[PDB]
DNA sequence: AGCAGAT
DNA sequence: ATCTGCTTTGGGTGGGTGGGTGGGTTGAGGCAATT
C-alpha cells in the first residue's frame, strides 16, 4: 500500500478521485458552486469541459493543462484533494500528472482512433494549478509556510540565462566501452563502482560523458512586490523564484506577474570545501504556473472604414482628440504616422520615405500632448527629451552589464525606433555631440559606432516628431525662426514640415479654448483600432506615383520656385511633396498616387512654408 | 519523472507487517514495481 | 527622498543651487509625475504624483527693483510658469514692523513661549485631522461657476498681454 | 576540525 | 579500519612569475578632454 509520507492519505484514492473528476465534470457545477447558476446555458454548460480540453489538447499536441482551483471545490469527491493539493503540492501535482498521462492514453485505447500511440507514450504530461486561494504578501511568509503552495504577485526585476539541470547521467567504460545511463535523485549521481557487463566486471572504471547526459531547462528570476502592498513607502523586498522546462522565459523584465509555487527552502553550506551548512535557511518560490497582468473581420472593418467618404478629418480627430483647433498640426502628424514609400534602388542611393516634423512655438500652446499621444499611436517608438539622463539615450553606447560584469553593445532611442517615431520632447537643449549624431542619422539613416575595439552600424529607419520652444518667454514674430529657435539652418532644414503654433491672445480664441478646458471636467475611433489600421497600411500597401501625379508634382514645384533674388522653394520641398504625397495614399489605403493625394500634399507643404 | 530532479516527492510504502519503508522519486508515488526496483538498488 | 514624497509635498530647501540633474527630475515629475531608473543593474518604474514647495535665492543674493523679477530668478522660465502659485517674499525696512518683530524674538528668546495673547492657537493634531479629512472629500462645480472662471479667464489673459507688453 | 590519501 | 597530512574563513602574521570576468570600495591626486 502506498502512502504520502506523513500522511494518512492513500495515493491510489487520489488516483482514482482525480480520474473521476477529470473523465467527469461540467462547468455547471462550477457556477451552482459561485451562485451564478442562473447564467447556465444548456450547450456548453452541460457538456464535459476537461474531456474535451483533453481532445483539443491531442489535436494541438500540447502536454501542459492549465487547471483552476476552484473546480475542484466544485465536484464532490474532490475537497480533500483540493486541500491535499493545498497543503502536499508535490506529489498531488505528481499523481495529477500521472493520471492526466493515463487518462490521454486511456482515450485513444478506448476509442481505437488511428492516431499514433507512440508518440502519445513518449510524452511528459503537466498540470498547471493557479487561482489556489487569496494571493499573500512577501512579507508574510512566516516559515509555517515551507513546502506548501502560495501565490505572489509581485513585479519581475531580472532573469538570469538558462541553467543546464541534470536529469539522467551517462557513464562509459574505459576498458570495455559499455554505457549504460543512471538517473538522478535530488541532485546526487548513483554512479556505479563496477561494469553491469558480466565479462567485463572490471571495477572503478567509470568516467561522466558531460555532453552525453540529459539535461533539462531551468532559470532563476527575481521578483520585486507591487506599489500597493507597501504599507508606509519604504524599499520593497525581493524574493527569488525559479521556472522549469516551458515556463522558462515566460516573463520578461519589468512585467507585472501573478505566479503561483511552492514556498522552498534549502540549506547553503559554508564553503566549498567542506559539507558544512549555515543555520539559516534560504527561501525561494518553485513555480508552476505563471500569468501576466488581424482577421478577416479586422480586414472588413479596415474596408468599411476606409470606404467612408470622410475618412481624412475622421482620422485626424481621432489621433488626438483632446486637443482643441489644431486641425493642420493632427493632418501633418497623421500623414507622418503612415510614413511614406520606402525606395529599394539599384544603381542609386536609398531614398528615405520618413517624414519628419518639427513642432516648435510658444510654451502655453500643447505640444508634450501631441509627442504622448503619437508615442501611444506608434506601433514601435520611445519618448525622450533631449540632455535626458532618464531617457535611455540616442545613441548607440558601449558600456559594462553590471549584473555580469561584461562589455555590452547598447542601442540608444533612434536605433530602437527603427520603423516607427522617435519623439524628442525638448529640441533646443541638447549637446553638441547628440546634434552630430542626429544629423548623422536624419542624412545617412545610420548610426555607425568604431570604439571599445567594435566597428559596427546600426540601422536608425525611424521618423522624428520633435519640439522646439523659444529663447525668451515668448515667440516675437518680428524676428525669424531661425533666431527664435536657436538651432543650426543646417538641422531645421531638414525637417518636411514646420508648425509654428503661436498663443497670440485673440478674445474669441482664449473664449473657445477655456470653454472647451472647463467642459472638459462626429464619431471618433479606440486607439487599438487606429494602430491596427496604422500597422495594416504601413505593411501592406505601397502607393506608386502616376503620370498625372507627375504632372501635378512638376507644375506646382515649378509655380513654388518662380514665386522669388530670394529663392521661395528648394528641391528639398519637391522629396517633402513626394513623401506627403505617398502617405496620403498610403492613408486611404490606394495603392496609387492620383491628383488628390499630390494636391492636399501641396496644401500642407505650402501652408507649413505659409506661416514657417 | 517529468517533475525536476529535485521536486521532491516522498513516498512511505506499508509492508505485510505494519512497517513503512521510505522511497524517494515520482515513479515510485505512481508504481510498485518501481518501489521494489529502486529498493533493491539503493542497497 | 522624493521617493519618500510620493502622493506628498515635497520640501526642498535651497532650490536655485540645485544641480541640473534633480532639475531635470523635479521636471520630468512635474509633467509626467513619474519617477523612471533606467540602469543595466536595475529598472525600475515608479509613479511620483507629489507636490513640490521650494525655496531659492535671487541671482544676486537679493532682490534688485532694477532687474525685473525673470532676470532675478535664475530658474528656467518654464519652470517658474508650471508652479500654480509664485511667492516672492520681500524684507523692506520699515520702522514698526522692525520693532514689531525685535519685540517678538527677543520674548520668544527670553521666556521661550509664543508671545501672542490676543488669540489662541489651534492644536496641531486637530488641524492634521480636519487637513485629512479635506483630503478626504471631493467637491464638484457646476456650468455656472464654469462661465464664471471662464470670465475671470479672458480678463486675466487681456490684463496680463497688456501687463507683458 | 573535515576531508583526501597510503599502509 | 587507522594513521598522516593540508587548508580555510577571507585577509595583508601568503602574496604580486596568478590576476582583476575570484570578492574584499572610499579617498586623494594627476591627466586628457571638455569647457
Ligand atoms: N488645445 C489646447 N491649446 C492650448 N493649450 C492647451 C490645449 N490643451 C491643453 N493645453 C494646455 O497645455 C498643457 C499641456 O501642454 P504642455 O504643458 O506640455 O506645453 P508645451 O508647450 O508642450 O510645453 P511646456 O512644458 O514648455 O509648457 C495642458 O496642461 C493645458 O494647460
Ligand atoms: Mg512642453
Ligand atoms: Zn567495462
Amino acid at each position: 500500500l502506498r502512502i504520502i509520507w506523513g500522511t494518512n492519505v492513500s495515493i491510489q484514492e487520489c488516483t482514482t478521485n482525480f480520474r473521476n473528476f477529470l473523465m467527469s465534470f461540467k462547468y455547471k457545477f462550477r457556477k451552482i458552486l459561485d451562485e451564478r447558476e442562473e447564467f447556465i446555458n444548456n450547450t456548453t454548460d452541460e457538456e464535459l469541459y476537461y474531456i474535451k480540453q483533453l481532445n483539443e489538447m491531442r489535436e494541438l499536441g500540447t502536454s501542459n493543462l492549465n487547471l483552476d482551483a476552484r473546480n475542484l471545490l466544485a465536484y464532490k469527491q474532490t475537497e480533500d484533494l483540493y486541500h491535499q493539493l493545498l497543503n502536499y503540492p508535490q506529489e498531488v501535482i505528481s499523481i495529477m500528472d500521472q493520471t492526466i498521462k493515463d487518462c490521454m492514453v486511456s482515450l485513444i485505447v478506448d476509442n481505437n482512433l488511428d492516431y499514433d500511440l507512440d508518440e502519445i507514450e513518449t510524452k511528459f504530461y503537466k498540470v498547471r494549478p493557479y487561482n489556489v486561494g487569496s494571493c499573500k504578501g512577501m512579507r508574510e511568509l512566516n516559515p509555517n509556510d515551507i513546502d506548501k503552495l502560495i501565490n505572489l504577485k509581485g513585479l519581475v526585476l531580472r532573469s538570469t540565462p538558462v541553467i543546464p539541470d541534470m536529469k539522467v547521467a551517462f557513464f562509459k567504460c574505459n576498458v570495455c566501452d559499455h554505457t549504460m545511463a543512471v538517473e538522478i535523485d535530488r541532485g546526487v549521481i548513483q554512479e556505479p563502482a563496477r561494469c553491469e557487463r558480466i565479462d567485463c566486471n572490471e571495477p572503478n572504471s567509470m568516467s561522466l560523458i558531460h555532453n552525453r547526459c540529459s539535461f533539462a531547462d531551468k532559470q532563476v528570476i527575481k521578483l520585486q512586490e507591487t506599489p500597493d502592498f507597501v504599507p508606509d513607502g519604504q524599499t520593497p523586498h525581493s524574493i527569488s523564484l525559479c521556472v522549469y522546462d516551458e515556463l522558462v522565459d515566460s516573463c520578461r523584465a519589468g512585467d507585472r506577474i501573478e505566479v503561483t509555487g511552492t514556498f522552498r527552502s534549502i540549506p547553503i553550506r559554508a564553503n566549498s570545501r567542506q559539507r558544512v551548512l549555515k543555520s539559516l535557511y534560504k527561501t525561494y518560490v518553485d513555480v508552476v504556473h505563471v500569468k501576466k497582468v488581424i482577421t478577416d473581420q479586422d480586414l472588413a472593418k479596415i474596408r468599411e472604414v476606409a470606404a467612408r467618404e470622410d475618412l481624412y478629418s475622421l482620422l485626424a480627430r481621432s489621433i488626438a482628440p483632446s486637443i482643441y483647433e489644431l486641425e493642420d498640426v493632427k493632418k501633418g502628424i497623421l500623414l507622418q504616422l503612415f510614413g511614406g514609400t520606402n525606395k529599394t534602388f539599384t544603381k542609386g542611393g536609398r531614398y528615405r520615405g520618413d517624414i519628419n516634423i518639427l513642432l516648435c512655438g510658444d510654451p502655453s500652446t500643447s505640444k508634450s500632448q501631441i509627442l504622448q499621444y503619437v508615442h501611444k499611436i506608434t506601433p514601435r517608438g520611445v519618448y525622450t527629451s533631449g540632455k535626458g539622463s532618464s531617457a535611455v539615450g540616442l545613441t548607440a553606447y558601449i558600456t559594462r552589464d553590471v549584473d555580469t560584469k561584461q562589455l555590452v553593445l547598447e542601442s540608444g532611442a533612434l536605433v530602437l525606433s527603427d520603423g516607427g517615431v522617435c519623439c524628442i520632447d525638448e529640441f533646443d537643449k541638447m549637446s553638441d555631440s547628440t546634434r552630430s549624431v542626429l544629423h548623422e542619422v536624419m542624412e545617412q539613416q545610420t548610426i555607425s559606432i568604431a570604439k571599445a575595439g567594435i566597428i559596427t552600424t546600426l540601422n536608425a529607419r525611424s521618423s522624428i516628431l520633435a519640439s522646439a520652444n523659444p529663447i525668451g518667454s515668448r515667440y516675437n514674430p518680428n524676428l525669424p525662426v531661425t533666431e527664435n529657435i536657436d538651432l543650426p539652418p543646417p538641422l531645421l532644414s531638414r525637417f518636411d514640415l514646420v508648425y509654428l503654433v503661436l498663443d497670440k491672445v485673440d478674445e474669441k480664441n482664449d473664449r473657445e479654448l477655456a470653454k472647451h478646458l472647463t467642459n472638459l471636467y462626429d464619431d471618433v475611433l479606440p486607439v487599438e483600432f487606429l494602430t491596427m489600421y496604422i500597422s495594416y497600411a504601413k505593411e501592406h500597401i505601397h502607393p506608386i506615383i502616376t503620370e498625372a501625379a507627375k504632372t501635378e508634382l512638376v507644375r506646382a514645384y515649378v509655380g513654388m520656385r518662380k514665386m522669388g533674388k530670394r529663392i521661395t522653394a528648394t528641391t528639398r520641398q519637391l522629396e517633402s511633396m513626394i513623401r506627403l504625397a505617398e502617405a496620403h495614399a498610403k492613408m486611404k489605403l490606394k495603392n496609387v498616387v492620383e491628383l488628390e493625394d499630390v494636391q492636399e500634399a501641396v496644401r500642407l507643404i505650402r501652408s507649413a512654408i505659409k506661416d514657417y | 519523472s517529468a517533475r525536476h530532479s529535485r521536486f521532491g516527492g516522498l513516498l512511505s510504502i506499508q509492508t505485510p507487517d505494519k512497517t513503512r519503508l521510505t522511497v524517494s522519486g515520482s515513479q515510485a508515488l505512481v508504481d510498485e514495481k518501481i518501489a521494489l526496483q529502486k529498493l533493491d538498488d539503493s542497497k | 527622498a522624493l521617493v519618500l514624497a510620493d502622493n506628498g509635498i515635497c520640501c526642498i530647501d535651497e532650490f536655485d543651487k540645485m544641480d541640473e540633474s534633480d532639475r531635470t527630475a523635479i521636471h520630468e515629475v512635474m509633467e509626467q509625475q513619474t519617477i523612471s531608473i533606467s540602469k543595466a543593474g536595475i529598472n525600475t518604474t515608479l509613479n511620483a504624483r507629489t507636490s513640490i514647495l521650494a525655496a531659492a535665492n535671487p541671482l544676486y543674493g537679493r532682490y534688485n527693483p532694477r532687474l525685473s523679477p525673470l532676470d532675478n530668478i535664475n530658474l528656467p522660465a518654464a519652470l517658474l510658469s508650471r508652479f500654480d502659485i509664485l511667492f516672492l517674499m520681500l524684507d523692506i525696512p520699515s520702522r514698526d514692523d522692525d520693532e514689531k518683530l525685535a519685540e517678538h524674538v527677543t520674548y520668544v528668546h527670553m521666556h521661550n513661549k509664543q508671545p501672542d495673547l490676543d488669540f489662541t492657537p489651534v492644536e496641531p493634531s486637530k488641524m492634521r485631522e480636519y487637513i485629512a479629512y479635506a483630503k478626504t472629500k471631493r467637491p464638484v462645480m457646476s456650468e455656472a461657476v464654469n462661465d464664471y472662471v471662464v470670465q475671470a479667464y479672458i480678463r486675466l489673459r487681456q490684463d496680463s498681454k497688456r501687463e507683458m507688453d
